[PDB]
């Protein structure tokens, strides 16, 4: 669903980002600024102020799998129902999480790129950024469909 | 508002400052290249990068944010007028309005990388998401 | 909501009256089965068919909304308290106020077919939306 | 992904449904509660007030249209994909309509039926039409992806 222009910039930006702490920043956002997202991660523990959130350790491990997980989306960007078919299980049958969270949790990354790269993150790159998450978002919700 | 959340606005916004109508012509530009349905509301304009009319605009929708900012205990009564405008005669899709202040969102983390904590993130999502349900509020 | 969205709604409330919670348990146990994420927000509860715990619930929500029918004019201060439940203590997803409000019209319909009228219909989704987003306002 | 069950009980109220009204009171409703929808139909004449659109003689006539891609859409449980292939082309390339409306739809149908059939639906009977318009909202956003 993207030019040749758009997944070789979508790919050139990507190999930059600091795989150790983008992944971290984003799932902290998420529960700062979305605040019925922490009940999901009751077990991480102290999520009581924003300095906790961005603080605790758990949140930024997870971060890292969260990050892992687009990256292997991005290599397979024709197969995404096949690639995500297994994290759709959990999300969906097990953890019971709204899909409309999927979609909130995909533009905090957009938001996030956009903090890190300033300037360079031009129209056309967030453009071609936001099919990839709706991508992503949409491949998660499968098994309610 | 909360109080934090109010003092956190007008904080991003001061830093903003002239440049607010500038801001406001690349989250325009950014919708309608990232959400390409919301082209359909603007038939009538050339939409081409730096577009004349994109600048005039980003202006306009710039100084109604200034407005709210300085009337944030009384948003409702300040954007009445624009109320109207987007509900009664343009008939905007709520959905709408959440694409454009994800965009706004975006603009200023590029542009003001120091201001925008998770802290400044979280209150000026909630002054847009304010915004937006009162621009919907004859639905 | 505008005057005409009042009558419509006081209406139709007033045709409730004592079968108020009894629907109210309809539309809970109609939530249940149809949007089965709604579920985990009530582990404490038995949800099985004609349960003790869910009539007693039904009426709980039921007095809620009479109250706000009686305060339509000063919704916020009429729900307070039930925000900060709500959006601090349970933190529920706001889509899932969207599903209960749905519910809650399909069990107006299923019972009360000649008061149910199209202009009814858009009086009473005006008035369930003002209600959600008063307990979604701590958010 | 329906049961046996929620099957028979879809397809046996399905049988009862008056084909030539609730189509147009389904799409009349959706025009009065969400008047942002009316910016689609304009050529439809006079939508003014909630009389004008329910007796508006090219609402019941397109009405009928919609419910009969309904009634195909129950045959083919298994491939509602392929059924909606060319109303998704319409609705998403060409008309633009966001599918949050879709969903809005599906659910002001579910409304007319509690309407018409009353205590004949039932909370499960709900649940399963629930997964239907679900699914057929799905089909229809499918050009998005
Ligand atoms: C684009 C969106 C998302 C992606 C790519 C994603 C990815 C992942 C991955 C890779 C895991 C680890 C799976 C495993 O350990 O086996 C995971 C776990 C989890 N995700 Fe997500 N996720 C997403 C959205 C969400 C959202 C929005 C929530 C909650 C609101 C959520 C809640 C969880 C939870 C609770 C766990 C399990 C943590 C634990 O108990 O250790 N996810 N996710
Ligand atoms: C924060 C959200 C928004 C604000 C503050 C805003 C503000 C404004 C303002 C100040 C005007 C000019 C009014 C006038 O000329 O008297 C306007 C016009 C307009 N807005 Fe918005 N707007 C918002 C969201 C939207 C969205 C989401 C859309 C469509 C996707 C939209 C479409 C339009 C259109 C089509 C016009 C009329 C343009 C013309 O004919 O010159 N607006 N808006
Ligand atoms: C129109 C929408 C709603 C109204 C008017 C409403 C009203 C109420 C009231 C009056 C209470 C009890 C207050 C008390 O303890 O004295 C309550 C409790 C509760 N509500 Fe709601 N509610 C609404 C929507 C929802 C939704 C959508 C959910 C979850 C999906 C939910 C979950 C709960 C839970 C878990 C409790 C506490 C149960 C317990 O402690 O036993 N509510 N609600
Ligand atoms: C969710 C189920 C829906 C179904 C099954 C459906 C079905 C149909 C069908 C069968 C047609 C006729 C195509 C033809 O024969 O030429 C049609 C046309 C159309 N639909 Fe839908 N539709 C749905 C939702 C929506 C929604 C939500 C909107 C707008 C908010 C919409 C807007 C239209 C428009 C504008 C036309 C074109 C009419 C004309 O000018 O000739 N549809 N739809």
């Amino acid at each position: 669903h993207l030019t040749p222009e758009e997944k070789s910039a979508v790919t050139a930006l990507w190999g930059k980002v600091n795989v150790d702490e983008v992944g971290g920043e984003a799932l902290g956002r998420l529960l700062v600024v979305y605040p019925w997202t922490q009940r999901f991660f009751e077990s991480f523990g102290d999520l009581s102020t924003p300095d906790a959130v961005m603080g605790n350790p758990k949140v930024k491990a997870h971060g890292k799998k969260v990050l892992g997980a687009f990256s292997d989306g991005l290599a397979h960007l024709d197969n995404l129902k096949g690639t995500f078919a297994t994290l759709s299980e959990l999300h969906c049958d097990k953890l019971h999480v709204d899909p409309e969270n999927f979609r909130l949790l995909g533009n905090v990354l957009v938001c996030v790129l956009a903090h890190h790269f300033g300037k360079e993150f031009t129209p056309p790159v967030q453009a071609a950024y936001q099919k990839v998450v709706a991508g992503v978002a949409n491949a998660l919700a499968h098994k309610y469909h | 508002l909360s109080p934090a959340d109010k003092t956190n606005v007008k904080a991003a916004w001061g830093k903003v400052g002239a440049h607010a109508g500038e801001y406001g012509a690349e989250a325009l530009e950014r919708m309608f290249l990232s959400f390409p349905t919301t082209k359909t509301y603007f038939p009538h304009f050339d939409l081409s990068h730096g577009s004349a009319q994109v600048k005039g605009h980003g202006k306009k929708v710039a100084d109604a944010l200034t407005n709210a900012v300085a009337h944030v205990d009384d948003m409702p009564n300040a954007l009445s007028a624009l109320s109207d405008l987007h509900a009664h005669k343009l008939r905007v899709d709520p959905v709408n309005f959440k694409l454009l202040s994800h965009c706004l969102l975006v603009t200023l983390a590029a542009h003001l990388p120091a201001e925008f904590t998770p802290a400044v993130h979280a209150s000026l999502d909630k002054f847009l998401a304010s915004v937006s349900t009162v621009l919907t509020s004859k639905y």
